[PDB]
């Protein structure tokens, strides 16, 4: 085989320091003046920072000075200005260099935070700049004489230290000493001096800092740079069409403050290589090297000294380094897009589920170059100037093409905020009159989308990827569970589930009551003529089906006892489910685990084109309904005054105790608080009481009553608009309001909507409205962020393994929380994989054998028995090393089956936990940053830490000491407590190790080194859904699990043998190699950890590709230390490839890097 | 830090000059001149090469702007004077015959008079420090074939050195000592006899042995390093003066520093210039050659689309007439206004005025809620829209089928008088060579193939690329 000269498809990308040899290997001429361009003519000064000679011509294939215009020379430099004549494109590629008088110190390495200059000579920073500006000497190699190799000298003390010592030492000031001390500097020699050091003095003063230098140092030697590289002196030139010189209308020009900052340094350069030639005294040239360092300086990063500003203009000018950022994550904010729109959205209730409105207009935009092809492929133009001319004529003809394109050729939909993945839907075209995108109704759940103003975008999936990507996987038909909860986010929404609500109900005596009907269609036919009503017991007969056989439905026929209208809507319900699941009143709750149960039952294709006609039909007798709602709707009990007058007269007898001194202030305040609480509820539920039922009415006989059909109470019972809470601030009196401080104030406000608000109740519920709009805009923000930071510690995960193999795994329960059950079993257990067997309430008999994944049918042979705890086999336990096996995640997606190999889960796990983010209110939004965080509390317990008999030693000293004392291993453990917290732990009682010492919050940091990895991710999950819980959100505890995962992603090393003693490093590299070491290499010189729990944010830090580290972190920092490095970045990862422009490594790409990894170290 | 301080605070070191102190360095810097003059007018090499220029002076091979600028105390002066160089030369090259230092006092003194131009002053310094290095280049290869090499103490080699270092005095007749690094030289015998022509040459060209060639250029170094010595000493104790002069013309687009550097260069030439004798403070002197080093930086080195000098005061005219016309007038000029009272052609003044504005920062925040700045708004208008490439890649194969219509050499014509999937165009002429039969031949093979193509069957694809 040849080995390769050329261009073929690069892996990998490293980044290293740049030799002055190698910065001229770029550069294509040396600028030598700081011109620009003629000023006359508008032609580039050659040797010029814009000039044809070195970077390009301007134009494309002509020479700068003409001779040679023709497209035919090519490769040919003309005899006049060494200009080839190639495209002006090459004014964008080819760079220039600069040749530097005196040595420039790289400000990026002498000054980030941690000084490479520095501690590779392990020398100061207040030194080595005040040997840089000449102000005091430093020795070179001193020798045997009476100076250290790094000390540093006054101009006094050099003299006398000359006039001893003339040769044999020494000693220079400027960068050029610098230069030559890390020249002179030897790395492997250094080492091992490190080496004897550390082995020689036992300190943990002495050897923790001694570790921490030689991990760079040796990997500067391993790096390939050269440490004389960190000083500058050839420094090269951007591109010019990069920082251009372009000109605007009128004449007028504008160009990139680089060029200020670019001609600065040559001029002072130029200036520095005069003050030579006139042989200048040497007060001049030191401050003409001083400006030519600055001048580089403010070139590369501006910023770090005193900022230079930019001409004539206040504002600085921004920096190479400034080039790159632009502060924090300023390379993935967004990028615009080719064959893209948006508009206003608009609703469509007549669509199918897989569809959606695009106008004629921006269909016809958007396919241009299709329509301009499919135009004379048939031959309805010429040629494509003609076709131009066809759509722009927009002839009839053009149109009925357009149907053509459009078919099959699924358009993307993304609504602002994209939260989760389905912010981004995939859906067939329809064309539509009118500048509206017209949007499924079914869909507005997923997108977050009201009509109320609301726009959306469009994108058109050119290559036959993307299309068949868009219909496979983004399209609306197969994402109808959310990702969150295997749960159905294609639900009904409100003005459909007041419509099936209102047919499936029941009045006491309507037209029908009574009469029987031979089947669902004879009850139609009785409601749509007038003669039976759509809520009247009326028995029918009806079938249903069960597929109790194997895989095979079942017949069942009977007279059962229902109402017309859930006759008619039996009409719709698909072969095998129950009639009972329509026999009941049928809300919002009931509607969509009617929805559910039909997936989970027939599949997808039945549940699609069942929550269409569940829309539909929903929308149809919803309209038939009437349902509105007038001013006489909101009935007030008539009782309310009369419970206002006795919370008021509660609350003059306990203002009549506090001015006989009987009851405090504080108490006053707090027991009035609590009377107006009650007097609240209790005209709360006055008026639902009254709301709910009070419609008597009469068959047959004298009375009878029953739910009531007025509209407000129907919108709130169904569950399509409306709240409990909300409605009782129409007839009830709304709450207790805020003052500004916090404070509830103790006169609630005793009116309501329907009735008036005076001045200063409406003034009063302003300050609640205000901070709720704030607190509402804020919380939107907050969310924003986490999602950001959980992605950035997720982003490369993804389903790489098929079963890792493990029985390992975590032990699910129900939650249990004090009452009773919080969350049942079969939720938590549900479409997990189990770890082991599971057993009858006897045993001997497996029920569900080893690992089978818990879908419904076995949940509820799980629940059939008596089972009460089910080991789970969990992400945080999956033994795959480099991502997550498909077993151990668990089946959940917007589709039913276990987790396919290559999805992303890192992502969708990150944003199914940020999404509901908004929602939340210690407590709250912040409650959760502090547990993924793993941010300590304030005031801990400490917890056990041995096992054994504990007992207290020396006395009162700021510090209690505890000791403790194990039965038989050694007891040396003491523990410095402070005696002024309240103790719990019994003084004379045998301690397990890990329990309350005190009480009080406990650090999850303890909790994983005590109690273990199991007990840690358990009190992350039961602790951040408590958060969710509390609000209702559905969030499955696999999401928040794979988070953990990647908390204690990191381990400490205790024992040793191969690698070092104390360094943090992923288990995924050290379980690779302490496998690699129970056999092979030594029997087992393997070493031992202490898996370490970090933030999400200080795991989000850890990462190996320096390019995903260059977006979101502080990018000087990352691309200096890695540079010192000579750091490979092997891509692998999301993040970057996203950067580069390639195949993310996971999805449909995950198949392209796995062809890949496997040809890269293979011949 | 900030090297504003630390400059400031290092020149702020040292003293101002006493009134009488700038004399002291005036007459060193005299001496140290006048030393290497007196050591250039004994080198025979700079009076023949001076010489040798005026035979080229004289031959139209130059100017007399190129060899000198004048003399102590033109076309005529210059022949006569010449030859009384050529008559102290010649009288001085024939009395070697020792007893000649009497007379080589008067080569120097007709050659002290010659003030060359510094281009032709370097060179013959150049010619002796090079002609130095050939000295130098033989006495280290001696050194290191007979010390390195042969083992020979450096005690006893330069001992019969001093005085000769050309004839074989020091080697074949110090290998005949039999002391223990006498024997030894033979080894390198070879290598040493056969390097030294160029040694003994030197004594020919310059007309001078060895001992004199180093002599006369060490007082040169004495001389030149004592100006330079001087000269600095004197740049030093003015600083101030250029710190004070520069602090004036601060914001006119040229960094601070930038200035008092410039400035510093212009208070370098000023003591070189400088002439004690004339009795004008040294002060006020460097203060034109000060103020002149800065102004004439700001003329070039302040704008990004540098202009000349005669652009700038142009400029400052229309802003000192804009002054006085804005407020004389209530509105303000119209660029026919000032027209009338600048002398330019008064439409120049738009053309001036277009490219006085200084460009534009293309990071200039543009005030939306992205930050969005200037340059993200500018489009390439350098680009060809794919919707034209398109139809250029469509354009081909239109033509590329119409010219398969045509007969075989009617295609090889017009691909020819186009540029057509070849490189260049051909005038028909230049076909006609290709083809035999030429000139009006191809003119009609021409029209016919354009013929074929316009009756609208083979016409009715291309036409639809004209709109
Ligand atoms: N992906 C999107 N999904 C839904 N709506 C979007 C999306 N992008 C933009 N908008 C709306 O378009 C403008 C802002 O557009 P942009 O941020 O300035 O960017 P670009 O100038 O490049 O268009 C606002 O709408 P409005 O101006 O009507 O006011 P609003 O924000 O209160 O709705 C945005 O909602
Ligand atoms: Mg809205
Ligand atoms: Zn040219
Ligand atoms: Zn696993």
């Amino acid at each position: 085989l040849k080995a390769q000269t050329k261009t073929e498809e690069f892996d990998a990308i490293k980044i290293a320091l740049a030799s002055p040899d190698m910065i001229r290997s770029w550069s294509f001429g040396e600028v030598k003046k700081p011109e620009t361009i003629n000023y006359r003519t508008f032609k580039p000064e050659r040797d010029g920072l814009f000039c044809a000679r070195i970077f390009g011509p301007v134009k494309d294939y002509e020479c700068l000075c003409g001779k040679y215009k023709r497209l035919k020379h090519r490769g040919v430099i003309c005899e006049k200005c060494g200009v080839e004549v190639t495209q002006t494109k090459v004014r964008r590629e080819r760079m220039g260099h600069i040749e530097l008088a005196s040595p420039t110190a790289h400000i990026w390495f002498l000054k980030s935070l941690p000084s490479r200059i520095g501690l590779l000579l392990d020398m100061p920073l207040r030194d080595i700049e005040r040997v840089l500006y000449f102000e005091s000497y430093v020795v070179i190699e001193g020798g045997m004489t009476n100076l250290e190799r790094q000390q540093i000298l006054t101009e006094e003390q050099y003299l006398d230290a000359l006039e001893e010592f003339g040769d044999e030492f020494d000693a220079k000031m400027g960068a050029e000493a610098i230069q030559a001390l890390l020249k002179s500097m030897d790395l492997e020699q250094e080492c091992e001096q490190l080496r004897e050091e550390l082995n020689e003095t036992n300190s943990e003063t002495k050897r923790k800092k001694l570790t921490k230098r030689i991990k760079l140092l040796e990997a500067f030697v391993q790096s390939g740079n050269k440490p004389e590289w960190m000083i500058l002196t050839v420094l090269p030139v951007l591109p010019p069409d990069l920082r251009p010189l372009v000109p605007l209308d009128g004449g007028r020009f504008a160009t990139s403050d680089l060029n200020d900052l670019y001609r600065r340094v040559i001029n002072r350069n130029n200036r520095l290589k005069r003050l030579l030639d006139l042989a200048a005294p040497d007060i001049i040239v030191r401050n003409e090297k001083r400006m030519l360092q600055e001048a580089v300086d403010a070139l590369l990063d501006n910023g770090r000294r005193g900022r230079a500003i930019t001409g004539s203009n206040k504002r600085p000018l921004k920096s190479l380094a400034d080039m790159i950022k632009g502060r924090f994550r300023q390379n993935l904010l967004g990028k615009r897009v080719d064959y893209s729109g948006r508009s206003v959205i608009t609703v469509g209730p007549y669509l199918r589920l897989h569809q959606c409105g695009l106008p004629k207009k921006m269909a016809l935009e958007l396919f241009k170059p299709f329509i301009y092809g499919k135009l004379e492929l048939r031959g309805l133009a010429t040629t494509i100037k003609a076709a131009k001319k066809m759509v722009e004529r927009e002839e009839a003809v053009v149109w009925d093409i357009l149907d053509e394109v459009i078919r099959e050729h699924p358009v993307l939909l993304n609504r602002a905020p994209t939260l989760h993945r389905l912010g981004i839907q995939a859906f067939e075209p329809v064309l539509i009159e009118g500048k509206a995108i017209q949007l499924h109704p079914l869909v507005c759940a997923a997108y977050n989308a009201d009509f109320d103003g609301d726009q959306m975008a469009v994108h058109v999936p050119l290559t036959l990827e993307a299309q068949l990507e868009a219909r496979a996987l983004m399209m609306s038909t197969n994402n109808i569970l959310s990702p969150a909860n295997g749960e159905p986010i294609i639900v009904p929404s409100q003005d459909v589930v007041l419509g099936l609500y209102y047919m499936t109900r029941d009045c006491v005596n309507a037209k029908g009551e009574g009469m029987v009907l031979t089947g669902p269609k004879e009850a139609e036919r009785l409601y749509r003529s007038g003669l039976a009503s759509l809520h009247a017991r009326v028995k029918v007969r009806i079938t249903e089906y069960e597929k109790d056989a194997n895989g095979e439905l079942v017949a069942k026929t009977s007279l059962k006892d229902t109402t017309v209208g859930r006759a008619i809507l039996w009409m719709i319900v698909p072969k095998g489910l129950p009639y009972s699941i329509v026999n009941q009143a049928l809300g919002k709750k009931a509607i969509s685990k009617m929805l559910n149960t039909c997936y989970r039952i027939l599949g997808l294709k039945p549940t699609v084109i069942f929550a269409d006609q569940i829309m539909y039909t929903g929308f149809a007798y919803a309209a038939r309904s009437g349902a509105s709602v007038g001013i006489d709707d909101m009935v007030i009990p008539e009782k309310k005054h009369e419970i206002i007058s006795e919370a008021e007269a509660e609350v003059a007898e306990i203002q009549e105790q506090f001015q006989s001194g009987l009851v405090t202030a504080g108490e006053r305040y707090n027991k009035v608080i609590d009377i107006w609480a009650a007097a609240n509820d209790r005209v709360s539920k006055a008026m639902m009481d009254n709301l709910q039922t009070e419609t008597v009415i009469n068959r047959d006989g004298q009375e009878e009553k029953q739910v009531s059909f007025n509209s407000i109470y129907m919108m709130a019972d169904s569950g399509a608009r409306g709240s409990a809470a909300q409605i009782r601030q129409l007839a009830g009196m709304r709450g207790l309001m805020a003052k500004p401080d916090g404070s509830i104030i103790e006169t609630p406000i005793t009116a309501n909507f329907r009735e008036g608000l005076n001045v200063l109740q409406y003034f009063i519920s302003t300050h609640g409205a205000r901070k709720g709009l704030a607190d509402t805009a804020l919380k939107t923000a907050n969310s924003g962020y986490l999602t950001r930071r959980l992605v950035d510690v997720a982003q490369d995960l993804v389903v790489t393994e098929d079963d890792c193999g493990t029985h390992e795994g975590i032990m699910m329960t129900p939650v249990i929380e004090g009452g009773d059950v919080k969350e049942p079993l079969r939720d938590r257990v549900l479409g997990r994989v189990t770890a082991e067997d599971v057993l009858k309430p006897g045993t001997a008999d497996i029920l569900v054998p080893r690992n089978t994944l818990l879908h419904e049918q076995w949940c509820d042979l799980l629940e059939e028995n008596s089972v009460d705890a089910v080991k789970v086999r969990s992400v945080v336990s999956c033994d795959t090393d480099f991502g997550v096996c498909a077993h151990c995640y668990g089946r959940d997606l917007a589709r039913g089956h276990i987790i396919n190999k290559g999805e992303a889960i890192g992502v969708i796990a990150a944003q199914s936990i940020g999404e509901p983010g908004t929602q939340l209110t210690t407590g709250g939004l912040p409650r959760v940053a502090d547990l993924f965080e793993a941010r300590r509390p304030k005031e801990p317990a400490i917890l056990a830490e041995i096992s054994g008999i504990v007992s207290f030693g020396k006395e009162t000293k700021g510090k209690r000491r505890l000791v403790i004392t194990p039965v038989d291993g050694s007891d040396p453990y003491e523990e410095m407590i402070p005696k002024w917290r309240q103790l719990n732990v019994f003084e004379g009682e045998r301690v397990e190790r890990g329990d309350v010492i005190s009480d009080g919050p406990e650090a999850p940091h303890d909790i994983l080194r005590l109690r273990g990895v199991h007990a840690v991710t358990r009190y992350i999950v039961n602790e951040v859904q408590d958060v969710y819980r509390l609000q209702g959100v559905k969030i499955n505890d696999k999401h928040i699990e794979v988070i953990v995962r990647q908390m204690l992603r990191k381990a400490t090393i205790v024992n040793a043998g191969s690698s070092d003693f104390l360094e943090g490093e992923q288990v995924e590299y050290s379980r690779v190699k302490i496998a690699n070491r129970e056999l092979e290499a030594n029997g087992k010189v393997g070493a031992t950890y202490s898996r370490d729990l970090l933030g999400i944010t200080k795991a989000s830090l850890a990462t190996e590709s320096f390019i995903s580290a260059a977006s979101f972190q502080e990018t000087t920092r990352v691309l200096t230390e890695a540079a010192v490095a000579g750091k490979r970045d092997e891509l692998r990862g999301l993040k970057e490839n996203v950067i580069v422009g390639r195949l993310i490594p996971a999805g449909t790409g995950y198949a392209y890097h796995q062809d890949r990894m496997r040809r890269r170290a293979a011949g | 830090t900030d090297p504003v301080r630390m400059y400031m605070r290092e020149m702020g070191t040292v003293e101002l000059l006493t009134r009488e102190g700038e004399i002291d360095i005036a007459k060193r810097i005299e001496d140290g001149i006048n030393q290497v003059q007196c050591s250039v007018a004994e080198y025979p090499e700079a009076i023949t090469y001076l010489l040798e220029q005026y035979d080229r002076v004289e031959a139209e091979e130059a100017r007399l702007s190129d060899l000198i600028t004048g003399f102590v105390d033109d076309p005529e002066l210059a022949r006569e004077k010449f030859a009384e160089l050529r008559a102290q030369y010649v009288v001085t090259r024939d009395t070697i015959k020792a007893t000649a230092q009497e007379e080589i006092l008067k080569l120097s003194e007709v050659f002290k008079q010659f003030r060359l131009v510094p281009k032709q002053f370097d060179y013959l310094v150049n010619s002796m420090r090079v002609m130095m290095d050939r000295v130098r280049t033989q006495e280290r290869l001696i050194m290191k074939l007979c010390v390195e090499q042969c083992k020979m103490p450096k005690k006893n080699f330069i001992t019969l050195f001093t005085g000769n270092e050309t004839s074989d005095t020091w080697f074949n007749a110090a290998i005949a000592m039999n002391k223990p690094w006498s024997e030894k030289l033979h080894d390198v015998s070879e290598e040493v006899h056969r390097a030294l022509q160029k040694l003994q040459q030197i004594e020919e060209e310059t007309g001078l042995t060895i001992e004199q060639v180093k002599d006369i250029n060490r007082r040169m170094s004495i001389g030149e390093a004592k100006a330079r010595r001087a000269k600095k000493e004197m740049v030093e104790a003015n600083l101030r003066l250029v710190i004070s002069i520069a602090k004036k013309y601060t914001n006119r687009g040229l960094q601070f520093l930038d200035l008092i550097q410039e400035g510093n260069i212009g208070l370098m030439k000023a003591v070189d210039k400088f002439e004690y004798r004339r009795g004008y403070k040294f002060s006020t002197y460097a203060t034109w050659w000060i103020r002149q080093a800065i102004t004439r930086s700001i003329a070039d080195q302040a704008r990004t689309i540098r202009i000349p000098v005669h652009m700038i005061e142009t400029i400052n005219k229309l802003n000192r007439i804009s002054r006085q016309m804005l407020q004389e007038m209530g509105r303000e000029p119209t660029p026919e206004e000032l027209a009338e009272r600048m002398l330019m052609p008064e439409d120049k003044i738009r053309k001036v005025l277009k490219i006085a504005k200084e460009p534009i920062s293309m990071e200039t925040p543009i005030g939306d809620d992205e930050d969005s700045h200037l340059g993200d708004f500018i489009e390439d208008t350098t680009l060809e829209l794919p919707l034209d490439s398109a139809t250029t890649e469509s354009l081909r194969a239109a033509t590329h089928d119409v010219l398969a219509g045509l007969t075989a050499r009617e295609a090889k014509v017009l691909r020819m008088r186009f540029g057509i999937d070849m490189n260049t165009d051909y005038t028909l002429e230049e076909v006609g060579k290709q083809f035999d039969v030429t000139r009006e031949r191809i003119r009609q093979i021409e029209a016919k193939a354009l013929r074929k193509l316009r009756h609208p069957s083979r016409s009715e694809v291309l036409r639809s690329f004209l709109d």
